[PDB]
């Protein structure tokens, strides 16, 4: 289902730059892991800034993981999630620690994660 | 305490692949190859040794708080048995607090209890 | 052997492949930028060439010809090595040419003197019975004169005073990327040169004995930042080769692992048919 | 009957430290063999250069071999094997060469062998 | 044109690996890296659309001998469907020609047609 006519053109965009983004974070971890971050280009490190949290945004956090964690969950519209990852990949949340990406719900949670943690 | 230990192993796990390559790693990269080592020399029991809740859970805090990562990786097990004798002697109510509330005890007197084991214990 | 240990060995060897691979792609470009950094040092080099291989003939300076700066049991050897590993034997040929050579003209530890350039030979000559003056740990890749130009300026300034008897440089230059051979040479006291004057007045204004004081120490640092280029350049080249004969092996040994685990689990598979006819018959 | 209750600290601590460092060495087997040996660790130079000479050390002379080798053999106490493969981990020998320790007896042999080899 | 247009691709399937840093001038950069790019980008086809075999002969041809060069990468695709209807509009002699003959048509006509297009293109 994963096509331009069947999802729209805006989701369809979104996911494949999602993908390509994550897919150049997997090769330049080794590279990473030896030499330090400041051996890739300009580009690459806004990769990997940008990668980490598209990573941690993935996550969710369940209804039904009220058992095993104690954090209530939560329901998300698919506008609302092409709308997050857009604004990810475009990058107005580059500033706020990755870990704020964790176990979220939508993208406004993040910014209150971010200032619950003092950003 | 076994939440931080599991990504603690699972880093140690992901980015032992690369410790064969030199030295010269990334400053982050040996410190989580020095956490991990330490991890390990942790996890390690001997045969027909039993060891107590209440004893397990201080010494994995002891370990994924920081307050190990100066003792060398040589002295964990010795280490870790001089913890078990002092607990005995001193540091009875956190143990008491451990064994009938299942918590862990305040952090103050916890960390205060491990420094001064740490200052008493002799280093090789 | 176990199919999954097979499997584990064949994935490892795969990973280590694809770094090396990483690591000698990047050394590739490191090469290419160390290259425009040489050709770049070298026109200053030539100038300087062609300006002191007259003017050195004349009265006595602070690094003439003179042999006599405290002649006595403290010379100096300014040696070259990498920071990081995975190059072969690239630092460790310096090394031992060093220490052969100290060894022999040297008698005691007082006579030693010995100033280094890499976290490698700071470890061996640690390790050894050795005197250390100064050291870098690290430089850029592509260093600029500034990033060795005050140690530089420290020799020369331990040169003066008599604490250098005369001065060493141990390196590696690159016939090509595949081609590295260890050099030694006598820098300071400068032996020899060639006779090429035409000049009466160019830069003149200060005498013959008031010029060289200053003159010479700067010529003297540039021949050390050239010769620390070229030693960067004979370093990432014997990286590449190095990985890229790391690569082939890892290849090598993917190929014959493969091969024996496919040759491996048919018998398996043979197998299996073979009790599968048997129960059929007996029945 | 590997034990400490039964054969004694001495002897268990011995027979540990031998089968760890073989264990290394037969791990360090894939590393060297696509690395070279000068890539390794200097930790992992001195495991290699004493496994060599411990799996060098653990063969021996029989009685009844003296029909296939003209060598008579020899009758070896436990003790003299675990003071041996312990002077062996303490470094001792790391100055004889490897063959040195071949087909022998007590350790000491050893050390006629490589007077004998010239050292 | 296939041979040429083989050469390119494979040389491109070689390379390609290298792109980590491009460099080395001609025997990388200005052919290899290029063309074999321009190449993948031609090579791609939308669904259910297939194409004449005259229509494929034409933009193969005008990607083999070098009138792509200047045309950047992202702008191939668009450049191929407006030549496809620039051809449909004054190229009937050409197609015919070919189409008729199975070879191609005179090289200074298809070589003036070529460039008659790519005036009247605007990249974007």
């Amino acid at each position: 289902a994963l096509a331009p006519e069947i999802v729209g053109e805006e989701h369809y965009q979104v996911a494949r730059k999602v993908q390509q983004t994550l897919q150049r974070y997997k090769e330049l971890q080794d590279i990473i892991a030896i030499l330090g971050m400041d051996e890739l280009s300009d580009e690459d490190k806004l990769v990997v800034h940008r990668a980490r949290r598209i990573q941690f945004f993935l996550s969710q956090n369940f209804h039904v993981a009220e058992q095993f964690t104690g954090q209530p969950g939560s329901y998300v519209p698919v506008k609302e999630t092409v709308r997050g990852f857009k604004e990810i990949l475009e990058g107005k949340y580059d500033h706020l620690p990755e870990d704020a990406f964790r176990l979220v719900g939508r993208i406004e949670e993040v910014v209150e994660k971010a200032k619950a943690m003092g950003v | 305490v076994a939440g931080t230990l599991r990504l603690d192993l699972a880093a140690y796990r992901e980015l032992e692949a690369f410790a064969q390559f030199g030295s010269d790693l990334d400053k982050a990269t040996q410190a989580k190859l020095a956490r991990g080592a330490r991890t390990v020399e942790v996890l390690k029991q001997d045969l027909h040794q039993p060891i107590p809740v209440e004893k397990q859970v201080l010494i994995i805090y002891a370990l994924t708080r920081g307050f190990l990562d100066d003792i060398p990786v040589e002295d964990v097990r010795r280490f870790e048995k001089e913890f078990y004798l002092f607990l005995d002697q001193n540091g009875q109510h956190l143990l008491e607090h451990i064994r009938t509330t299942k918590d862990l005890p305040n952090e103050d007197d916890l960390n205060k209890a491990i420094e001064a084991f740490k200052k008493t214990f002799v280093v090789s | 052997a176990s199919l999954r240990d097979i499997k584990t060995r064949i994935n490892a060897t795969k990973k280590t492949s694809q770094i090396t691979k990483a690591m000698e792609m990047v050394s590739t470009s490191k090469l290419n930028r160390a290259e425009q950094n040489a050709k770049s040092f070298v026109p200053y080099m030539e100038k300087i060439q062609e300006v002191v291989a007259n003017v050195a003939l004349g009265a006595g300076g602070a690094s003439h010809p003179m042999l006599v700066s405290r002649p006595v049991k403290k010379t100096g050897y300014l040696v070259i090595t990498s920071d990081r590993g995975l190059a072969g034997a690239y630092n460790s040929n310096v090394l031992r040419l060093v220490y052969q050579t100290i060894q022999k003209r040297h008698a005691s530890p007082d006579e030693y003197a010995i100033i280094v350039i890499g976290r490698v030979g700071l470890s061996f000559f640690r390790k050894r019975n050795m005197p250390v003056i100064l050291d870098i740990t690290r430089l850029p890749d592509q260093p600029s004169f500034a990033d060795i130009k005050e140690i530089a300026r420290k020799t020369v300034g331990l040169f003066a005073d008599g604490t250098f008897d005369e001065l060493y440089m141990y390196y590696n230059h690159y016939v090509s990327a595949i081609q590295q051979e260890v050099t030694e040479r006598k820098l300071l006291p400068l032996t020899d040169l060639a006779e090429n004057k035409q000049r009466t007045v160019y830069e003149f204004e200060p005498s013959q004995e008031e010029i060289l004081d200053v003159l010479l120490p700067q010529y003297a640092e540039s021949l050390i930042y050239g010769a620390l280029l070229d030693a960067k350049a004979s370093e990432h080249a014997a990286r590449m080769t190095a990985m890229k004969n790391a690569t082939d092996n890892a290849n090598e040994l993917i190929r014959t692992l493969t091969l024996s685990y496919n040759r491996a689990r048919q018998a398996a598979i043979t197998q299996e048919i073979t009790e599968i006819v048997a129960g059929a018959n007996a029945l």
